[PDB]
């Protein structure tokens, strides 16, 4: 299926506390395999996933090396953004980016991305088109000018297409037997009275990868959507998601009631109702 | 400029009295980063707690993952306790096994 | 594999 691949930077100021942190980690897809921190004792590129530590030696030198550089440019940025804002030297901010590539079955690039945020907020983000930026207001736009100055986009649309794409092809090879598998989710309903009038039909999904999953209530081929509790998908642990959808129906009419599970690791999607 | 976390407290398999598991407390969407977790036993804090690697979702909120290895009994009770800029107390959510 | 890139802000 589609893939994507996406780099994560976390840069965190912290006055009186020594120099902002610094941290980098990446995913194939819902999966974590490399991570920095300039706060480890040894600061570097480290595998977080088994596939990825038969990579050579140069290369997690390379990395490491990347994750340095940017480790500064980064701490650079943000004492840049304090001015930018006219903001006191006092104050912890952070700067976020992610970036990274998607790709369709025949491992072609699809889209490519590279979002900067500064304290949550939008600051510059790379088009779709690969050439051009948006800046969320007139700081951005200094780095904006900065960045097409020093034909940043050019360089970023090079490994997009390039290395990106490149890169992940082979993670996803020697990791296919867990990069390229899908776990269908285990499912079933529960039956909580409420009331002696009202009870809550709970529709579970557990096990499953990846995160991407679709659960709806329907109420005689209705969805129920404004009616539904949806709670936000959760890591199990072991690589695993976990998530359930509820829904309050009148005690007498749990048969009017249809749970819709989507997943790629499912063939067909499914249905299921409340088993007494 | 600041977002409070969403919790969720709940267990790696289905739960079963001997049986071992593992307890997750899942936080997200909640910014700045720092945040403080605690798993509860009987309100006491669970030593050596392990935690995944901070990270974010595409609002850009903030996410992480505590969790502690257990066997559960229909005796004991599991909470969790987190404190963020944001919350002027400590909230606590203790854990049920149909949640 | 990231890109070297080096983005000043």
């Amino acid at each position: 299926g589609s893939h994507s691949m996406r780099y994560f930077y976390t840069a965190m100021s912290r006055p009186g506390r020594g120099e902002p942190r610094f941290i980098t980690v990446g995913y194939v897809d819902d999966t974590l395999f490399v991570r920095f921190d300039s706060d480890a004792t040894s600061p570097r590129k480290e595998p977080r996933a088994p596939w990825i530590e038969q990579e050579g030696p140069e290369y997690w030198d390379r990395e490491t090396q990347i994750s340095k550089t940017n480790t500064q440019t980064y701490r650079e940025n943000l004492r840049t953004a304090l001015r930018y804002y006219n903001q006191s030297e006092a104050g912890s901010h952070i700067i976020q980016r992610m970036y990274g590539c998607d790709v369709g079955p025949d491992g072609r690039l699809l889209r490519g991305y590279d979002q900067d945020a500064y304290d949550g907020k939008d600051y510059i983000a790379l088009n779709e088109d690969l050439s051009s930026w948006t800046a969320a207001d007139t700081a951005a736009q200094i780095t904006q000018r900065k960045w097409e100055a020093a034909r940043v986009a050019e360089q970023l649309r090079a490994y997009l297409e390039g290395l990106c794409v490149e890169s992940l092809r082979r993670y996803l090879e020697n990791g296919k037997e867990t990069l390229q598998r899908a776990d269908p989710p285990k499912t079933h309903v529960t039956h909580h009275p409420i009331s002696d009038h009202e009870v809550t039909l709970r529709c579970w999904a557990l096990g499953f990868y990846p995160a991407e999953i679709t659960l709806t209530w329907q109420r005689d081929g209705e969805d129920q959507t404004q009616d539904t509790e949806l709670v936000e998908t959760r890591p199990a642990g072991d690589r695993t998601f976990q998530k359930w959808a509820a829904v309050v129906v009148p005690s007498g009419e749990e048969q009017r009631y249809t749970c819709h599970v989507q997943h790629e690791g499912l063939p067909k999607p499914l249905t299921l109702r409340w088993e007494p | 400029i600041q977002r409070t976390p969403k919790i969720q407290v709940y267990s790696r398999h289905p739960a079963e009295n001997g049986k071992s598991n593992f307890l997750n407390c899942y936080v997200s969407g909640f910014h700045p980063s720092d945040i403080e977790v605690d798993l509860l036993k009987n309100g006491e804090r669970i030593e050596k707690v392990e935690h995944s690697d901070l990270s974010f979702s595409k609002d850009w909120s903030f996410y992480l993952l505590y969790y502690t290895e257990f066997t559960p009994t229909e005796k004991d009770e599991y909470a969790c306790r987190v404190n963020h800029v944001t919350l002027s107390q400590p909230k606590i959510v203790k854990w049920d096994r149909d949640m | 594999e990231e890109p070297t890139v080096i983005k000043k802000y």
